């Protein structure tokens, strides 16, 4: 089991990436709202993404 | 080591101010090839470099289109 | 600059140009000279 | 006085000559090496691309770009306004093939590389300073002055297309 | 306008220093020739305001504020001399043209 | 060269033998009291075009960035 | 997109590499990376460090034929290697590389790290940050999305899996660790001399912080008699 | 005499003359010496 | 004895102002960095080759295998940062404290900026990575802009079409050279302030309080040195690249190019400039005026007073100056983007009309406030 | 001008005797001869490669592909031995005149004539030929004569166990390093 999964996962969990990820939730789940549209969330993805991570290198090393 | 010391000979570009005979350039580059080039190349030379009345270049390419070898037809082929 | 502005000063010029023009002159053929322009 | 300032003047000229004559070659030994400046050739095929693929060559040092044009970015090209382009180039003008498009990769401006499937105008563009170049290599947007250089292809054939 | 040349004053802190503002006036040729014609009394005055100024800066220290030249107090020395000399390689330079 | 310098007359300049005066008088302690006087007089005057600055880059970053973001209302 | 920070071990200011780990990271090298990418700059010798000693890169210096040695016509490759030899490369020439990577290249990996903006960060976001496409994603040939790679088509196959590989040392070879431990070999690679350069910058601090008072207090000494030099005005 | 006090005397017109001189010397020396090259080098 | 009469004449017996402050240290480090850039130079230049085939190759050598090269090349690329650090402060000091005056000095000063820049983009150019490679062309192609001509120029000093190992090799010579050229010309500038003497922070004539060079601005040249080292050598065995841009470790794509290209820091702004002037020959003429706007300097001194130690309007004047000099060298790293050009385009014609028109404006008002005007 | 006045000190106003023949031209020829030797071997410089596989090949590339770099490397090669030609008579024109006496002037002379035998020395095992490389061993070799530290010192100079490419770069830079020595 990689603990970068784990960590990620336990990341996602804190509240502060939980928060993150109902954003991202949100907008990829807006990714699918509108065809037409340009929702691409690659910026929100990001978003979520760096926040998360941010959180993951802030107890993923020490696992590592 | 004693060697037999070359006999100064009179070559027409032996004078002061006195150039090459590029006809007789132009045999010798033909001696290299038929006779010598089997063991010896004049690698600093060039078919570029073989521009004087001797060859032209047109020609000179030709001579250059004789040559087939290690050019790298294929690269990745090698 | 204020001292430029003189009578003199301006027949002194006057005087001198034709002067600089040569050397100016010269100094142009000799650019053309100096580089065969192409 | 005449004689001897003649003989003053004499010698400068002189003396300027063999001046000139030793600054040249001088001056000229940094010229181009005459061993590079003696590699013009070249050698490309046109059928080496299946669509909307951008081919340079490193040619003279220089990127031989030979970029596709699917009829899509042909059909979009055509559609620039050549009078309200930077550079008034039709795209056809600078290829002779629609399918085909070939330029040199030195951006007008300041001479990087215009790395392409960039640009806001689609194509080309360049990291250096923002210009962006269409599939035609025309300068859309930018510091770039000048279009991108259309090499002399001179196509012979289908088959093989010279770029010189 | 007066309030705010003495704000400026204070500003400029050559006071501090202990220096009049003649004291400051870059030494051009001209400034030069005014310095000259001071009288000696006033050239060495000058002479030690100046050092004293050097000094001060040297140790970046500023003399007590009651000794700061007070604006009121400055008092233009050798402006009255230096009108002269302007005033007189402005003849010269007409006469030149 | 020294000498032939300037007509300085009168300035007793009085001094002390290095190794008589202590050695290294505190900077902390009386020096920079001073220097803390010398450098605020003149930031007074120093840090206020910095203050300007700084707003700029900041407004710049976020405005920039801002301009990048792109609106889901956008092509939408 | 920024990477973020990551609490890289040897980056502690006065620490350095866990040689350990850069071992670790020579295998994945090894193991994976080799097939694409060449550590050509490094050789054997290069590679020494507590993470492999000349001994052990002896063995990996025995351990390959690859161009190690050339024939008769020095051609294709012809024989193993020895201390000397330099790292192997999985392409004879770049065609060959361009040929087995979709046509793009795949980048000799010995200065990769300082090559790219935040590497060691960004080289780990890259093997482990493909993510997910949310949409408009087109990936042409052998591409890979990935948020963290410029252009989420990194071509740069995913090579490290949970138990990738097999450490030899045995700690497990989740794809993490796995990133991670290889990190650490390519960081140390770029800038072999990473722990040597700590070890005079603390010596260049300890030198410095007992040089500066004195030097400071002889100029306070020859510039004490002036500091305390008292003028007077005396006219007469 | 008069060359003297016509282009020789003024260190301007001094300059001017041999400037001048020099742009039409050289190419005929180049071309003298290339000719004299070439009738000693018949080939 | 003629030897030592002139090492006396200028290091020993000199006579000094007792005031100047450390700012005054600035140039004679700049002296101890140019010796330091090039003896690191030579070493550089040792164990590497002029030759794209070898240049990137060795130098890769000498950060891994050439003894202690890691730390000669990268004391060589953080003295040349050190350099220009030391340069900036200079000018800077010459501008606050009234020092054109001194025309002469700083003319041999203007040059030598000019020169220096130069060395830069030599030294810049010739380890042969991607971003040297992209850089060159990019300068090389700013000549082009010369109206008439330009093109030959450029295939001139290119040596070929476009940059190529003909470049490289040249470059090398220039970069060999230039740094011995701009220390002679330092020579000239010492000699040329000698006959008029150092400027104090005050800007009055120090004639009446001068003292001795050797144990007064010796050992406070001494530790000048020594800080200044503890800075480099920080620079090199702690963050040896949070200056540099990590292109440098990709040998050049002849092909390929850096998504992001920028000049270095030093001149990180000049560049800005040129970004900023919308013509491509406009833009190479500001930038040449960037620099050369300073050799114009002592003509627009309008004030009685040679220093701006008691002219506080020109005070704020200058350190705004200061302050869009800093803000025009973070432009020149942003990206081509609202708003940072506007900014550009505000910040370039905000250092052009501080420095020609409101300065003399300014001094002209404090000597009004003075009732000397 | 305290620029023009070491100019005009040195070159204009310099008193010299009148009746000075042409020997003493000599040293001014040297000081050309330096100049001449330096421009040739900057435009040496920018083509020639340091490596014992492409040196030869680097020469040969001056010789035959570099406009007119032929004539700048035989004008390298002649005009150092035409400055040695100027400095056997400079040397022996100080012999013979008794300006020796001038002790400084004589003794900073020695130390030129050493510097600049060294850089020709160094300068002639630059292009890698089959004489260049002879001739460096042999007199490399000379320095294993000293009694004790003879050996350490020549292999430092070598750069190894013998005379390879770790001498040929060193003696590049050390051989383009010193005539600025001999110019100050
Ligand atoms: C060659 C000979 C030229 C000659 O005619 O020599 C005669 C000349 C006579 O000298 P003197 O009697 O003083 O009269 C000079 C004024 N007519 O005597 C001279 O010309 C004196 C020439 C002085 C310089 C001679 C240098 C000869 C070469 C010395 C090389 C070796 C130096 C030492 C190396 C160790
Ligand atoms: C049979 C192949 C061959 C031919 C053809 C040939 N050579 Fe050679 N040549 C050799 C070999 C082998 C050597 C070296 C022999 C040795 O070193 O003992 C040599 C050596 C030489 C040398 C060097 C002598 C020395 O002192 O080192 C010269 C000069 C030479 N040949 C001239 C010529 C000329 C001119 C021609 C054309 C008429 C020619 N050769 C044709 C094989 C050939
Ligand atoms: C089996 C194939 C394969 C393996 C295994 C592989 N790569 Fe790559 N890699 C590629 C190809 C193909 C490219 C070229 C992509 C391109 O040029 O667009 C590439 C390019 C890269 C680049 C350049 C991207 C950039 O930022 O410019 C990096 C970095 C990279 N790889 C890192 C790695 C690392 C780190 C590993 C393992 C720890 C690895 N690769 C293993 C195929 C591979
Ligand atoms: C005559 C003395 C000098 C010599 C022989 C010299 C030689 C070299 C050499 C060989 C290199 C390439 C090695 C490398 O990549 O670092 C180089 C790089 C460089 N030099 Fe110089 N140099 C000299 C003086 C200077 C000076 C005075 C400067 C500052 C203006 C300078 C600035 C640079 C820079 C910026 C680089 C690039 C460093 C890098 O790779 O990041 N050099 N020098
Ligand atoms: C090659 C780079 C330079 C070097 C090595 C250099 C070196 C020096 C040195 C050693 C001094 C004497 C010490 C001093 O005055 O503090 C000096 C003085 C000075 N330099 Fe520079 N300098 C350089 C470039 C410049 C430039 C570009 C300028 C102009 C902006 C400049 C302006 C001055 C001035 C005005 C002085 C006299 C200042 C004073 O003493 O009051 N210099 N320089
Ligand atoms: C700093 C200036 C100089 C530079 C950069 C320089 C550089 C070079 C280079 C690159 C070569 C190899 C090219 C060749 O084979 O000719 C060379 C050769 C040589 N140099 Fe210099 N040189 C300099 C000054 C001198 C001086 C002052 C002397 C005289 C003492 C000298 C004597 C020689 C000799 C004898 C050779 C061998 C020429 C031959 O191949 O026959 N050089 N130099
Ligand atoms: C006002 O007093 C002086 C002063 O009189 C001098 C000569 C210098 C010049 C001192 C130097 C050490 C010169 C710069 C150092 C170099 C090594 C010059 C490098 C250039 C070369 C050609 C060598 C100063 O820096 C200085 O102010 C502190
Ligand atoms: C009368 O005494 C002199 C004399 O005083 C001088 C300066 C020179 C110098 C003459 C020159 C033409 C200068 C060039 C000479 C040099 C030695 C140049 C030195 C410079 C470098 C080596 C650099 C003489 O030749 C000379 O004798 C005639």
């Amino acid at each position: 089991v990689d603990p970068l999964t784990t960590v990620r996962e336990h990341c996602e969990q804190l509240e502060k990436c939980v928060k993150a990820r109902e954003r991202l939730e949100l907008c990829d789940n807006r990714v699918s709202s509108r065809s037409q549209t340009e929702e691409d969330c690659t910026e929100e993805l990001f978003d979520f993404l760096h926040a998360r991570d941010h959180c993951v290198a802030h107890k993923l090393f020490k696992n590592l | 080591d004693l060697e037999l010391h070359p006999p100064s000979y009179p070559w027409s570009h032996r004078g002061l101010l006195s150039s090459l005979d590029h006809t007789s350039i132009r045999r010798g580059f033909q001696v290299y090839k038929q006779v010598c080039s089997s063991c010896h190349s004049m690698d600093y030379v060039a078919y570029r470099h073989l521009v004087g009345v001797c060859y032209t270049e047109e020609e000179a390419k030709a001579l250059a289109e004789e040559v087939e070898v290690q050019d790298g037809p294929n690269d990745d082929g090698e | 600059l204020s001292r430029f502005l003189g009578p003199r000063y301006r027949e002194l010029a006057r005087n001198w140009i034709p002067t600089a023009g040569m050397w100016g002159t010269v100094g142009a053929v000799g650019l053309v000279w100096a580089t065969d322009w192409r | 006085k005449g004689f001897s300032y003649l003989v003053t003047a004499t010698t400068t000229v002189g003396v300027a000559y063999a001046a000139k004559n030793v600054v040249s070659q001088f001056v000229s030994s940094m010229s181009a090496s005459a061993d590079v400046l003696a590699m013009s050739k070249i050698e490309i095929k046109l059928s080496d691309i299946p669509e909307g693929k951008n081919m340079a060559f490193k040619w003279r040092g220089k990127p031989l770009f030979v970029r596709h044009r699917t009829k899509k970015e042909i059909d979009q090209e055509a559609a620039v306004e050549v009078s309200q382009l930077r550079d008034p180039q039709h795209d056809l003008d600078r290829v002779k093939k629609p399918e085909w498009v070939i330029l040199i990769g030195v951006c007008t401006h300041l001479g990087c590389v215009p790395i392409a499937n960039a640009g806001d105008f689609g194509g080309y563009y360049c990291p250096c300073h923002g210009s962006h170049y269409d599939a035609s290599g025309r300068i859309r947007k930018g510091p770039a002055p000048l279009n991108l250089e259309v090499p002399a292809y001179e196509f012979t054939s289908d088959d093989v297309v010279v770029v010189g | 306008l007066d309030g705010f040349r003495k704000w400026y004053y204070n500003a400029a802190g050559f006071n501090k220093l202990g220096l009049m503002r003649d004291d400051t006036l870059h030494e051009t040729e001209d400034v030069k020739e005014a310095i000259r014609r001071l009288p000696e009394d006033l050239y060495n005055d000058r002479m030690f305001r100046i050092k004293r100024a050097l000094d001060l800066t040297m140790r970046h220290q500023i003399l007590p504020k009651d000794q700061w030249t007070k604006y009121e107090e400055d008092k233009f020395y050798l402006e009255p001399y230096l009108k002269e000399v302007i005033r007189e390689r402005k003849e010269r330079e007409e006469w030149a043209k | 060269e020294f000498g032939n310098l300037a007509r300085i007359r009168h300035v007793i300049s009085y001094s002390l033998s290095p190794f008589e005066q202590r050695a290294f008088p505190s900077y902390f302690s009386k020096g920079i009291p001073n220097v803390l006087r010398r450098t605020r007089e003149r930031i007074l005057r120093v840090a206020p075009p910095f203050v300007v600055v700084y707003l700029i880059y900041t407004w710049g970053n976020q405005e920039f960035e801002q301009s990048k973001r792109k609106n889901p209302a956008m092509y939408e | 997109l920024h990477p973020p920070s990551y609490p890289w071990s040897h980056r502690g200011l006065l620490s350095s590499l866990d040689h350990t780990s850069i071992r670790r990271g020579f295998q994945v090298y090894k193991q994976v990376c080799s097939s694409c990418h060449s550590m050509d700059y490094v050789a054997y010798r290069h590679l020494v460090g507590v993470c492999y000693t000349e001994e052990e890169a002896k063995a990996l210096a025995e351990e390959v034929e690859v161009q190690d040695g050339p024939n008769d016509d020095g051609e294709m490759f012809m024989r193993p290697g020895k201390l000397s030899d330099y790292f192997p490369k999985p392409y004879p020439n770049p065609e060959a590389a361009r040929a087995a990577n979709n046509g793009a290249l795949p980048p000799d990996l010995s200065y990769i790290v300082r090559a790219r903006h935040g590497g060691e960060d960004y080289v780990f976001s890259l093997l482990t940050g493909y993510c997910e496409p949310p949409t408009g994603v087109s990936l042409r040939e052998g591409l890979y999305f990935n948020p963290y790679f410029p252009g989420q088509a990194i071509g740069m196959a995913p090579p490290i899996y949970t138990e990738v590989l097999e450490y030899d040392d045995g700690t497990p070879a989740t794809m993490s660790q796995v990133a991670k431990d290889v990190a650490t070999f390519l960081r140390w690679a770029s800038e072999p001399e990473h722990d040597h350069r700590k070890r005079m910058g603390l010596k260049m601090l300890l030198m410095m912080g007992l040089l500066l008072p004195l030097t400071y207090a002889m100029k306070r000494h020859k510039w004490s008699v002036l500091k305390s030099r008292k003028l007077a005005y005396r006219p007469p | 005499s008069r060359l003297y006090s016509l282009l020789f005397r003024r260190t301007s017109t001094f300059a001017l003359t041999i400037a001048v001189g020099a742009l039409f010397f050289e190419r005929a020396f180049d071309q003298g010496a290339d000719a004299i090259y070439e009738h000693i080098n018949e080939g | 004895h003629p030897l030592f009469k002139i090492i006396n004449h200028s290091f020993i017996d000199l006579p000094a102002p007792s005031n100047i402050s450390s700012w005054w240290n600035f140039g004679s480090l700049l002296g101890v960095c140019l010796m330091v850039q090039i003896i690191t130079g030579l070493f550089l230049a040792m164990h590497y080759t002029s030759d794209t085939m070898t240049a990137f190759s060795s130098v890769t050598h000498i950060c891994r295998d050439v003894n202690y090269g890691w730390l000669i090349r990268y004391m060589h690329a953080n003295g040349a940062s050190m350099f220009f650090i030391c340069l900036f402060l200079h000018v800077g000091r010459g501008l606050y404290y009234g020092s054109y005056t001194f025309m002469e000095t700083w003319n041999i000063g203007v040059l030598l900026l000019f020169a220096v820049m130069a060395t830069a983009f030599m030294g810049y150019v010739l380890p042969w990575g991607q971003m040297s490679f992209w850089g060159a062309t990019v300068i090389t192609n700013l000549l082009s802009a010369i109206p008439y001509i330009g093109t030959t120029l450029v295939e001139w000093i290119w040596g070929g079409f476009s940059v190529d190992k003909a470049t490289l090799t040249r470059f090398f010579a220039f970069h060999f050279i230039l740094p011995f050229i701009i220390a002679a010309l330092a020579i000239v500038h010492l000699l040329f302030l000698h006959e008029t003497g150092s400027n104090n922070p005050t800007g009055l004539n120090s004639d009446a309080d001068k003292i001795p060079f050797h144990p007064y601005y010796t050992i406070k040249d001494i530790l000048g040195i020594l800080i200044m080292f503890l800075i480099l050598m920080t620079l090199v065995l702690f963050f040896p690249d949070m200056l540099g841009d990590p292109d440098n470790y990709m040998p050049a794509n002849p092909l390929n190019t850096p998504p992001h290209i920028k000049p270095e820091w030093y001149f990180l702004f000049a560049y800005a400039i040129l970004r900023s002037i919308p013509n491509k020959l406009g833009g190479v003429l500001a930038l040449i005026l960037s620099i050369l706007i300073l050799a114009l300097m002592p003509f627009l001194h309008t004030s009685k007073q040679r220093s701006l130690m008691f002219r506080p309007i020109t005070q704020i004047l200058y350190w705004i100056l200061v302050a869009n000099l800093l803000i025009l060298t973070w432009i020149g790293g942003q990206p081509v983007e609202h708003p940072f050009i506007i900014i550009g385009q505000l910040a370039s014609i905000s250092y052009f009309s501080i420095i020609l028109i409101l300065m003399p404006i300014s001094g002209i008002i404090e000597d009004k406030m003075l009732k000397l005007y």
